[PDB]
């Protein structure tokens, strides 16, 4: 009873966090797709795409890489919890 | 509190006049204009920015340009021509065109005014989110050339969106009101409204006497605008990429889409600077696109189109039985009027006359409508 | 161009800081629970109800629970480090 | 219309509906809310959240406001109590005020302002449950409160944006909860035995044709469940010294964890003759394990448990009644759950049955809710 109860209170904090991880990921995907040369599989933040297409070449590459790394860290954090 | 809505072909804008100041309302993403886009998916109906963000993944179920169908017969030559540039389906329901899409797994068709009604709904909601009150009264604008049925259909679209349309006013009249041209002193004043947006060009001559407006003439090109200037750039760079790398990107939609976006950005930059860099990370087969363009080269690519904007000006003057020297005020509306060369051509045509342009050209119509809405309620 | 890089960075920053704030709330929640299991002076709040529930568990369960919290806080901290 | 039991350590709010009373739970599902208020560098906290941060912010966490409400600073009771509170009490034109640090600002508040905050939380709890805005309420106070304390309590309700329909006596509310005012017969007597977490009150009421009259009151304002917990704590601190040669008495965290373990053990001993206590790394990494029987628990509290009978005898004398003249005995307060307490009172009254079917922590609120429905 107690163990089950203590575990349930912890699982709710975790679940809520996993949901937030999910939100961050979907938001990051719309920004990453604006940088990709692939046909967008999901929504593309049109404003962000305009802005990045406007940056200098290497800054476009940096932004894409930063976004890729963030998505990887979000996934690593997801699987580790 | 009554609002003013600019129901545009490509984007819409809503504003409100309170405490002696017009306020152009930003949407949930902070944008002062909202795309007149409506999309249908397996689970929902998106409108505005969210609808436009997913056009690439859901092209055939994302509707836009509905305004171009208002008051049209399915078999009109312009509808058949426009249909070729639209990914979505248009069908003939007893002589009237209807956009057809898939929604929640079901086939649905909508009349053009119903799509407009959806956009008005979005604009209504944007206004309410800002005012924190229920928005019911509004003034909606329409092109000056709209006939009775077109105006009535727009009004009905507003009524169905839950709006009490106080009045349907002409876009150029709204622009003239934004600049307070109807509050000036004297005898008749002749006003020319030069409206060059993303996909349309309209010229209107209005006469104003004691606050009363009369449309004297209208002219323009329903298929001329900023997008065509970007188009000239896109084709120019596709040929340049082909010449330099021996690679034709024309069949890679994503590549063309990114290049088009780059050209649009470059075009805007050329309205403020004399040169722009155009760079795209791994445009095709990992090959970076790296070039530049001067304002002069941009003008040259569009020369015939820029100079061509004066023909409708001359036609409107001729039809209004006026000599260019009889125009008292010139108003610029539409994002493309920002182009220096266009302004210079227009100013020279009118012997150096100063142009009314201090008000953001993308927002002038909403601005004038907001002002008139406060007066009407 | 330099302004574009700045505006682009801001947009990503807002998405990140938003997530980092969601990661901060989870950390505080877990921290109020962990402190309910710890014999150290609490740096912040201490969930009293959770402290009762824990003390009501078998000795080894109390150790389990505390161990699970130290792990989550560590994984949550690794996440904060990597994602800046 | 809701009924609120504004207790010294915890408060409870109920509402009459469907012919029955419903005791409303708060956000955390607790049917009672600590009468605490905390002031931090950023915010103000009320209830559980306030109690959860007591350890990190002791000097700015207020409680026992009820012990000051309506009293003068120079009151012998105030002067005595402020020597045991971790927060500051200052003099303001003869009026007592609590002084705390709130947002880097040294501020002070009147006892009734602190209570209005507790009432506000209770108001918000009731609103969340009913869905409507709650404004009408009946609030309770100890039968021994004077006009000054009652008025200050009403004002606290007023400040909280409530329309206090009436200020009624806690014991009277308990008697109403058991409908001891609706029956046949003539003028009868009632003894309310109220033992909470830190206060003990004995009240004798006489009910005649639906009319209540307080005949006498007695008790100990500093005797409650916490004292029985202290006796156990001291017991285990000495036990630990013997088994591990270590004294934990000067380790706040250790003492608090032990106290929490003792509270649970006490609850268990209310339905079991034995209880087990386990605490991971209680002191210097050493695990604490032990047990305690009901008999030993009773021996540890012997003087405190039997002492509760003295105020009963005093109340009887002041009412000029023999114990055989008591018609009903009512149990209120969480601690009346302790078997030994119930047995001592029952034996004192020669086996007379005790009224206790109503959750002792909610009876007062229950009765006030009933009265609220009648005055609404
Ligand atoms: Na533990
Ligand atoms: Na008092
Ligand atoms: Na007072
Ligand atoms: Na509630």
């Amino acid at each position: 009873e107690s163990l089950k109860h203590a575990t349930r209170i912890i699982d709710e904090v975790v679940s809520k966090f996993l949901d937030d991880l999910g939100n961050a990921k979907s938001h990051l995907m719309s920004l990453y797709s604006a940088c990709s040369s692939e046909v967008p599989p999901g929504p593309v933040d049109q404003k962000f795409q305009s802005i990045v297409i406007g940056c200098a070449l290497e800054d476009q590459k940096k932004i894409k890489r930063r976004l890729e790394t963030l998505l990887r860290n979000i996934d690593n954090s997801d699987k580790a919890i | 509190p009554a609002v003013g809505i600019d129901l545009g072909t490509t984007y819409s804008c809503v504003g409100v006049f309170q405490h002696g100041k017009v306020e152009i309302i930003a949407n949930d993403q902070g944008n002062r204009t909202t795309p007149s886009y409506v999309a249908f998916t397996d689970t929902e109906r998106l409108i505005g920015d969210a609808a436009k963000n997913q056009v690439a993944m859901n092209p055939t179920n994302t509707v836009f340009d509905a305004k171009r169908l208002i008051g049209r017969r399915f078999d009109d030559a312009v509808v058949q021509s426009d249909m070729k540039h639209w990914p979505f389906m248009v069908v003939n329901d007893a002589g009237r065109p209807k956009v057809q899409v898939e929604y929640k797994g079901e086939t649905k068709s909508f009349y053009p005014e119903e799509v407009s009604s959806m956009v008005l709904t979005k604009m209504k909601e944007i206004a309410e989110a800002y005012l924190g009150k229920t928005v019911t009264n509004a003034v909606v604008t329409v092109p000056a050339y709209f006939n009775d049925s077109q105006r009535q259909a727009t009004k009905d679209a507003g009524t169905i969106a839950g709006l009490n349309v106080l009045r349907i006013i002409n876009e150029p009249t709204a622009a003239a009101i934004a600049y307070g041209l109807d509050k000036k002193v004297g005898a008749e004043r002749n006003v020319l409204i030069f409206d060059l947006g993303g996909g349309t060009f309209d010229v209107s001559i209005l006469t104003i006497e004691d606050g009363i407006f009369e449309v004297k003439s209208t002219a323009g090109d329903t298929h001329l605008g900023g997008e065509d200037f970007d188009n000239r750039m896109v084709n120019h760079f596709i040929a340049e990429f082909k010449r330099k790398h021996k690679k034709d990107i024309s069949e890679n939609k994503r590549a063309v889409r990114r290049l088009r976006t780059a050209c649009e950005r470059a075009k805007r930059t050329l309205s403020s600077s004399t040169q722009a860099s155009i760079e795209i990370d791994s445009l095709y087969e990992g090959i970076d696109f790296y070039t530049s363009i001067t304002r002069a080269r941009f003008e040259e690519l569009n020369a015939d189109l820029f100079r061509g904007t004066l023909d409708p000006v001359e036609k409107a003057l001729r039809d209004a039985k006026l000599d260019k020297s009889q125009i008292h005020d010139i108003v610029l509306v539409g994002g493309s009027t920002r182009i220096p060369k266009i302004q210079k051509l227009l100013q020279d045509f009118f012997n150096g006359k100063e142009l009314n342009k201090s008000i953001n050209p993308d927002e002038a119509v909403a601005y004038g409508a907001a002002v008139q809405a406060a007066i009407l309620s």
